């Protein structure tokens, strides 16, 4: 049977950068044909190997990640990389194997009134963990006193919004991106191209 | 092999010196990153020559010495498409103009070009397209 491929791609809507989607995937025949025809243009660097040759690949798992963030920012899903979103969103690890796909959303995912629903962090007093998660909404403390869960001085709201208007540049338009991660289990596969 | 770049060209004819044109390119398939759009052009017999180039997102631009300050490019915020405006053109930029793309983060240097679009041809010149108009009123043969 086919791969859900079109149920991450295709998806209605994307998370935030901070709270990055994850789908399985099992039992299923993957081809990537359907990658192809996606958008007018969009990147599809892999690491180690080549996405062509990547049709005649066995694996045991594949990992999904799917997430929106700037234009500005896509450098920043490779690996090796630093900014607020290799250290505090989305840390990709330096012998990563697998691809990253990305392509401009803003049809989709920037609004005329301004789309303010897509976050990324801006505090964390320590560095993402490569493939590590962060969901929480606890108050940074930036200073010497603590902050009772009240935003002030040395306070902060450690999330803040995306502002994504139409008009703006390419640079600062939401893009749609997708992280494939190639796992290899000590078991047999589901993850072979015809 | 790791990218797929198909270039498509718009703009050019014949104007006059001092006169301005558009040129347009626009990028589709996919690449290995957001790269660089640019222009080159090929006088008759000589050898092709850079002349601008830009990043994906509109924050880096590189001019030819030859246009410098005459030439502008630039990029659409909707649009797969980079543009550049040629302002004060001289006969000197008569010349077969070649779309390209490098799939580079960063474009050091001109030279290993990726991908290029089939050649537009601008000229610029008083006389015109040998054949265009072909009906000159005796008034204008004189004045």
């Amino acid at each position: 049977n086919l791969c859900p491929f079109d149920e991450v791609f295709n998806a209605t809507r994307f998370a935030s950068v901070y709270a990055w989607n994850r789908k399985r995937i099992s039992n299923c025949v993957a081809d990537y044909s359907v990658l192809y025809n996606l958008a007018p243009f969009f990147t599809f660097k892999c690491y180690g190997v080549s996405p062509t040759k990547l049709n005649d690949l066995c694996f045991t798992n594949v990992y999904a990640d799917s997430f929106v963030i700037r234009g500005d920012e896509v450098r920043q899903i490779a690996p090796g990389q630093t900014g607020n979103i290799a250290d505090y969103n989305y840390k990709l690890p330096d012998d990563f194997t697998g691809c990253v796909i990305a392509w401009n959303s803003n049809k989709l995912d920037s609004k005329v009134s301004g789309n303010y629903n897509y976050l990324y962090r801006l505090f964390r007093k320590s560095n993402l963990k490569p493939f590590e998660r962060d969901i929480s909404t606890e108050i940074y403390q930036a200073g010497n006193k603590p902050c009772n869960g009240v935003a002030g001085f040395n306070c902060y709201f450690p999330l803040k919004s995306y502002s994504f208007r139409p008009t703006y540049g390419v640079g600062h338009q939401p893009y749609r991106v997708v992280v494939l991660s190639f796992e290899l289990l000590h078991a047999p596969a589901t993850v072979c191209g015809p | 092999s790791s990218s797929a770049v198909q270039l498509q060209a718009s703009g050019g004819g014949f104007v006059q010196p001092g006169g301005s044109l558009r040129l347009s390119c626009a990028a589709s398939g996919w690449a290995e990153t957001f790269g660089h759009m640019g222009w080159f052009r090929q006088a008759p017999g000589k050898e092709r020559e850079f002349v601008s180039a830009i990043d994906w997102w509109d924050t880096v631009h590189y001019y030819a010495d030859s246009v410098k300050g005459r030439f502008t490019i630039s990029r659409d915020n909707s649009k797969n498409t980079v543009y550049l405006q040629m302002n004060s053109l001289r006969a000197e930029d008569t010349a077969t103009y070649y779309c390209a793309y490098w799939d580079m983060d960063y474009l050091q240097n001109s030279i290993p070009v990726d991908y290029w679009g089939q050649g537009t041809q601008v000229t610029v010149s008083s006389a015109g397209r040998a054949g265009e108009q072909k009906l000159i009123s005796e008034e204008d043969l004189n004045s």
